[PDB]
């Protein structure tokens, strides 16, 4: 009985069903070409869209031109841009590469 | 309790009054025949010059052999128990604790001879001081936790007793019991080759020095025949000693000590002597 | 004569206080794995068709 | 001072006991027990029951006397006048 | 004390206030409520804590948040139910722990009794305030009644009330307080407890026959430690069985509705263990005189030691002194159900009757009962 | 002890742990920080309380409420300022209370030292959490940095962090916790304190020369009780003078802005007393190895007693052993200002240099210093 009891008090603190109602399914939206902007926050804001939820950064990563498809955007964005970008920190110099922009 | 062995030698007082020589003659008649009897001697005598003047009464007055059934003897039970005669007048408070052990003829009889040499014994009046080797003769001499104590070993036909006897003042009695059970329990696990020797030697010492003088020799011969048979295995003793090894002891004492039911008997001012279920919970280390 | 199941058991396990502790752990270990599984069926066998576990079969994967 | 040493002085009082192993966890639990419960249930019951009995009556009586008053309005004053 | 590990940190010699504390031999189960208070106290503070982490004190928030616990938090429903019902299983112990006090005449210990009195008097305050926190309907009005009642004081009354409220009424700042109090205050009870237990170690416990037990004592470790554990176990069921199958049974207040100051519920009562006190009050028509009785209700427990009227401590040997005592039990039990009833004339008269009887038993009869029996036995 | 009122309630004989506690004759003012910790601790809990009554824990509410205190509550502005500045005046004591520890070699008391270590280690936790409560900008990000830093653990790291947060980030339920902790936790410190003081009563205090003082002792009541009061008084000014004329001086964080997760402040630091620890961290480029140092920073205090390398306790008689010790002071003082600076190559190198020196003094030089002087004096 101890083991169950102990997990119980501790499993309470673990997490909540409400914050668990986060983890975006949406994503979906939107911008256009430049913008950026393109952020929200929401501790997440699958993707989905598709798939995706990989990463680039926070605040509409959102994908790398959505692998040339859509993104928001689709890289470049407005000053500086989406991936390369730079848009690193204030704002230079290494951009969003990496290499493949993935 | 509940066997003929459980009784006083002299018996309760009332029998002393009622006892009539009828029973005696009966008791005389029963138990004094041979093979029961044994003659012995030591001195300038050799053998022959005895055996001729052994001979004629008693050849003899018999000393008979018929039956008297056989042999009125029967194993006895071991009752883990306690008794306290609590009397607060007297200055000091005796204690005796004991656990049951094997009989005369048995291999383990030697191993245990040695252990009770190692734990050793202390008394008020020794010239030992605080430098003695016996771990209970160093501690209980330091603070005089107990005035004196000795370990006894008694072996009956099929049965034997192991335990100590210690005197101490009433405020002090607890602290003996703990420090005692320290010893028995550090033996049954943590014992050591080196310390064995100082035990082993003393036994060789006492065994031999016990044989000085006419009578102590003869006295031994008497009981031996009734006991081990003819055997007087003097040099063999030594040969039996070298049996003793570290793994010998800790396999022997693991039997009779660790996790048993002791027998406690005490005589007032016992009062602080712990309640029983402490002692039983003090026989077996939990590894503390 | 052979020693009764206890007489063995006591010598093998409950003597050494380590084992006497260890046996307890593994005991509760297997215990909860079997014990909990039985308790469900008994309960579940009481309520039939009252739980999606049975009910969900009507509509699940269409 | 220390608790156990000096408590009091007692003389010539002997005690006997057995290991807890030698003896049993239930020395005729049901047989010797069930009478013992009874003889010691009755010694008190004379002194205990009566007051509670008084309560329960009051409780029942109280409700009835309560009931008649409220529930039936046309009781003392019926609907004629 | 050679290599006894009990000296080496000193703090463990303080921990031989338990293990070798000598005790009487014969002890009825009625002395188990020594421990079962403590464990019912600890089990609070923890389960009392993990509620705090998700609770919020606001007029706007609070009720929403308690909703939020029972619904969305993993294992969130057990805790709230352990805490609340862990209160009732606290008193039902507590009273018994007084009952043993009288009927064996343990109050002869003069100091330990008093600290007993305060230690009660505090709990009744705590287990009150918390009962406001859910901010439900029965909490709101049940708050106004008890506090506004205190205005009876002749002059400073009008101010003193408005002070606690921090305003004209029970709106916000009256709530936030009663959280910060109900949080801290149990720790103080835990503080006193380790005092209330102290003096006891000097004289040892009493024992059922009411005789100095000196000749017969027993180590506390092998024996009573099991018996308390056994005692500690039966609680859990009595706690679990209630909290698990039948949550709301003893949860007698039916009112979860968010408090509306405009509406009023038809019937209003505290939860059960308070009622009899609240029943005393309705008796007195005169308001001010009414309040005193309620305050004087408990305090009389302090005056009992002056009334020890006989030459023998126990009531197990005094039939009369035993006879009355039980009538007092039903007398209380009466009060309970009385207050739990509307104020129509069949009930009204009754409470007024049972009121006088209550004091008459304690304050007149019982001190007289001992006098006769001294005279009987030829003492 | 005839009619001495000190026996009669026993509890007062426990109160002769103060009054007749014998003490050395010569005692520098440096031993006044024994008391001035306690009083700085009490003065918290009260002033720590009357904040609670008006504070509210919510992501939406909290900041508004702290506004509400300084504006609308009668005498509401002093308290918040006594509490916060009552923290800094707590550490500035606390460090000195360690400093006396080394330089006279009081750590020779082996147990009381350790309980000393923990008792420190707790405070640093408390005085952290509270600093989140205002929910201002510097509280929000200063929360993420410290906690998210803990993810360095190789496997269980990723879960263990998300556990405390109760989510993915620092939103609500992360706040409510850190209120309920920061509230309770000081009481535990008060609990330990009465232990940490205990063992001391066995061996008495040390004294500046590092000599067994047995032959010379003094009653504690007429003499040192005044000196602490005098000590207790100078605090108030040093507390008042700061809190009254110049509120925000030591209130170095400038940021009251309501936390916006999107924005980030250009510079981010803890308040002052933490900095040097946070400065250690920036040194190590390797993340995981970096965290250990910070944890290993304080704990070394526990290992010092193994390093007592000489035949005489004090450092008042060892010039070398005194010479180094002061360099360690500036070394810390260096770290303070270092961390309070941006990470730019003139600073960067420096911190890396001062880092090694710090340990090198404690862990190598000082234990060596005692060795030579034994050899010098012909010991
Ligand atoms: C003797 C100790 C305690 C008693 C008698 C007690 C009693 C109560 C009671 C009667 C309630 C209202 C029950 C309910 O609303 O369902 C309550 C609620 C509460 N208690 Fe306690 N409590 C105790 C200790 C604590 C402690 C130590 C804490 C915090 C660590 C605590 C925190 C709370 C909170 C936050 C609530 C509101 C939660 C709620 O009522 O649903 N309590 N307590
Ligand atoms: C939270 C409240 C309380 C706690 C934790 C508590 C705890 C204890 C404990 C552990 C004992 C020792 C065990 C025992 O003697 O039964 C004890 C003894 C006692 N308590 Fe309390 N108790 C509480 C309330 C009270 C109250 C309210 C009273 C009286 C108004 C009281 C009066 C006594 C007395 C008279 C004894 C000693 C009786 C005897 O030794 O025979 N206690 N209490
Ligand atoms: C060693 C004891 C304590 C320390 C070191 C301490 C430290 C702090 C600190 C550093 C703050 C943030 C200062 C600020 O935001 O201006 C704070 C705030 C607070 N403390 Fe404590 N505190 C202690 C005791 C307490 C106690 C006992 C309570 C409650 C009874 C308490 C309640 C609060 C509250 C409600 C706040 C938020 C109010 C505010 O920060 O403006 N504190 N405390
Ligand atoms: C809230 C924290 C603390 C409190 C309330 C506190 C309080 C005290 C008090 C009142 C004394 C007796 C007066 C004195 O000996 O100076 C004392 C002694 C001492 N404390 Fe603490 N102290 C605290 C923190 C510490 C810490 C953090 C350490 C070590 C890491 C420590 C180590 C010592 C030592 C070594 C002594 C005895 C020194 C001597 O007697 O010469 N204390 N403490
Ligand atoms: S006070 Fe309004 S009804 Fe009693």
């Amino acid at each position: 009985a101890a083991k169950n009891v102990v997990s119980q008090f501790v499993s309470s603190m673990s997490a909540s069903a409400d914050v668990l109602a986060m983890s975006k399914i949406e994503i979906k939206l939107s911008d256009i070409p430049e913008g950026k902007n393109m952020a929200f926050k929401w501790r997440g804001k699958d993707q989905e869209a598709a798939v995706e939820v990989s990463q680039l950064r926070d605040p509409q990563h959102d994908l790398e031109r959505v692998k040339k498809p859509e993104w928001v955007i689709l890289i470049g964005v407005c000053t500086h841009l989406g991936c390369v970008p730079i848009a690193n920190a204030g704002d230079f110099g290494g951009y969003y590469c990496p290499c493949h922009g993935s | 309790q509940g066997t003929p062995l459980a009784q006083s030698v002299e018996g309760p007082s009332e029998n002393v009054r009622k006892l009539s020589r009828a029973d005696l003659t009966e008791y005389l008649s029963r138990h004094y025949k041979a093979p029961r009897m044994v003659l012995a001697a030591a001195g300038g005598l050799e053998h022959r010059q005895l055996l001729d003047l052994a001979q004629k009464h008693f050849s003899g007055l018999s000393g008979t052999y018929d039956e008297d059934a056989v042999p009125t003897l029967s194993p006895c039970r071991f009752t883990g128990s306690q008794i306290c005669h609590r009397e607060d007048g007297l200055p000091l408070a005796h204690v005796a604790i004991a656990v049951e052990g094997p009989g005369w003829a048995h291999p383990d009889n030697v191993a245990l001879q040695v252990a009770n040499a190692i734990i050793g014994h202390y008394d008020c009046t020794y010239g030992g001081g605080a430098h003695l080797s016996s771990p209970l003769a160093s501690i209980a001499a330091t603070n005089k936790l107990c005035q004196s104590f000795q370990t006894f070993n008694i072996c009956y036909a099929d049965t034997g007793l192991l335990g100590a006897h210690f005197v101490c003042d009433h405020m002090s009695i607890d602290d003996m019991m703990f420090v005692l059970q320290g010893q028995w329990m550090r033996l049954c696990t943590s014992a050591t080759e080196s310390e064995v020797l100082r035990g082993k030697n003393l036994l060789r010492n006492a065994l031999v020095s016990h044989l000085d003088g006419t009578t102590p020799v003869c006295e031994d011969i008497g009981r031996s025949l009734l006991t081990y048979g003819r055997r007087i295995p003097l040099a063999e003793w030594e040969s039996r000693i070298a049996e003793v090894d570290a793994r010998v002891v800790r396999e022997v004492c693991s039997k009779y000590f660790y996790d048993q039911c002791p027998a406690v008997a005490g005589f007032g001012p016992i009062e602080q002597l712990p309640d029983y279920n402490r002692i039983r919970s003090g026989m077996f280390w939990l590894r503390f | 004569v052979a020693p009764t199941l206890t007489a063995r058991l006591y010598s093998l396990l409950f003597r050494r206080t380590s084992t006497f502790a260890l046996t307890i752990v593994v005991g509760a270990l297997f215990f909860e794995r079997a014990f909990d599984q039985g308790a469900d069926a008994i309960y579940e066998h009481i309520n039939e068709g009252k739980l999606w576990k049975h009910i969900k079969h009507k509509y699940e994967n269409k | 001072g220390r608790q156990f040493g000096h408590l009091t002085r007692v003389r010539h009082v002997i005690t006997y006991s057995l290991s807890p192993f030698e003896q049993r966890a239930f020395p005729h639990y049901f047989s010797k027990g069930i009478p013992n419960v009874l003889r010691r249930t009755r010694a008190c019951i004379l002194r205990v029951a009566p007051p509670f009995v008084a309560f329960y009556l009051v409780y029942t009586w109280g409700t009835q006397e309560f009931e008649k008053s409220k529930r039936k309005n046309p009781a003392a004053y019926e609907n004629d006048r | 004390m050679t290599n006894i590990r009990k000296s080496h940190p000193l703090m463990k010699i303080v921990n031989n206030a338990f293990i070798d504390l000598p005790a009487p031999s014969n002890i009825s189960s009625w002395w188990n409520f020594g421990s079962l208070l403590g464990i019912c106290l600890i089990l609070q503070i923890l389960t009392g804590l993990f509620l705090a982490m998700h609770y919020t004190s606001d007029t706007t928030t609070a009720f929403s948040s308690v909703t939020h616990i029972c619904r969305d938090v993993n294992y969130g429903w057990i805790i709230r139910y352990m805490h609340a019902n862990g209160a009732s299983m606290f008193f039902i112990c507590l009273y018994m722990h007084v009952g043993r006090g009288l009927y064996y005449g343990s109050y002869t210990f003069l100091e330990t009794w008093n600290i007993g009195v305060i230690l009660l008097l505090t709990v009744m305050a705590t287990a009150f305030m918390g009962y406001v926190l859910p901010w439900g309907q029965m909490s709101f009005w049940g708050a106004t009644v008890i506090t506004n009642l205190l205005s009876a004081i002749p002059y400073i009354g009008t101010n003193l009330v408005e002070w606690i409220w921090g305003g004209f009424s029970v709106d916000k700042a009256t709530l936030t307080r009663f959280f910060a109090f109900h949080f801290i205050l149990p720790f103080i009870i835990m503080a006193i407890a380790m005092v209330h237990l102290l003096f006891l170690h000097e004289t040892g416990s009493n024992n059922p026959t009411g005789i100095s037990s000196d000749v017969d004592k027993i180590p506390f470790h092998p024996y009573y430690t099991i018996k308390d554990i056994l005692g500690a176990l039966l609680l859990i069921l009595a706690l679990m069985l209630l909290v698990l199958f039948a949550p709301d049974l003893l949860g007698d207040p039916d009112n979860y509705t968010p408090a509306n100051p405009l509406n009023t519920p038809p019937h209003i009562k505290p939860e059960w263990y308070f009622l009899f006190a609240y029943a005393i009050l309705r008796s007195i028509p005169n308001k001010l005189g009414g309040v005193l009785a309620l305050a004087f209700s408990i305090l009389i427990l302090a005056l009992i030691p002056l009334l020890h009227t006989s030459k023998q401590r126990s009531m197990m040997f005094r039939p009369l002194s035993q006879c009355l005592f039980w009538a007092l039990v039903a007398d209380l039990l009466t009060l309970t159900w009385i207050g739990g009833q509307p104020v129509e004339h069949p009930y009204i008269t009754i409470g007024q009757l049972a009121s006088v009887l209550y004091f008459l038993l304690i304050l007149v009869l019982m001190p007289t009962a001992g006098t006769i029996e001294n005279k009987l036995l030829k003492w």
